[PDB]
């Protein structure tokens, strides 16, 4: 009961930012936080709902040649810059994105996620 | 210590 994701339409491809590693009961799940100018930033508040696209799952191979699931979640480019300079803002958006994907596709993702520091994106582009 | 999948791949 904190903040929430708001799904907007988007194609796609946008541009990668960073990659989050988590899992379901079945296997590994990767959340690719991407960004695009064509996606609205959060509305200026008078007194947080984050607009973001929730991409369809696409299977990719992990480092061991095993299939895993990856989701592309795109956010506003300017809002993304603000995310890069804010650990609080970034981690919140992660949680928000994860719960957005859980809602849309009926998944149970691991809250205890891990940040990929070398890999910016799981898949192609 | 790295994650098993934490390696740079030029998308």
């Amino acid at each position: 009961a904190h903040s929430a994701a708001l799904e907007v339409l988007f194609q796609g491809p946008g541009q990668p930012g960073f990659c989050i590693k988590t899992n379901s009961s079945e296997g590994k799940v990767f959340i690719n936080i991407c960004h695009s100018p064509s996606i609205p930033p959060p509305a200026d508040v008078t007194e947080f709902r984050i607009p973001m696209s929730l991409g369809e799952p696409h299977a990719e191979l992990d480092a061991k040649g095993q299939g895993c699931t990856a989701y592309d979640v795109a956010v506003n480019s300017d809002f993304y810059r603000r995310m890069q300079n804010s650990d609080f803002l970034r981690e919140l958006v992660i949680t928000i994105a994860r719960e957005g994907l859980e809602d849309k596709y009926n998944l149970q993702l691991n809250p205890e996620w891990r940040m990929m520091k070398n890999r910016p994106f799981m898949g192609s582009i | 210590a790295l994650d098993s999948d934490d390696e740079f791949v030029p998308y």
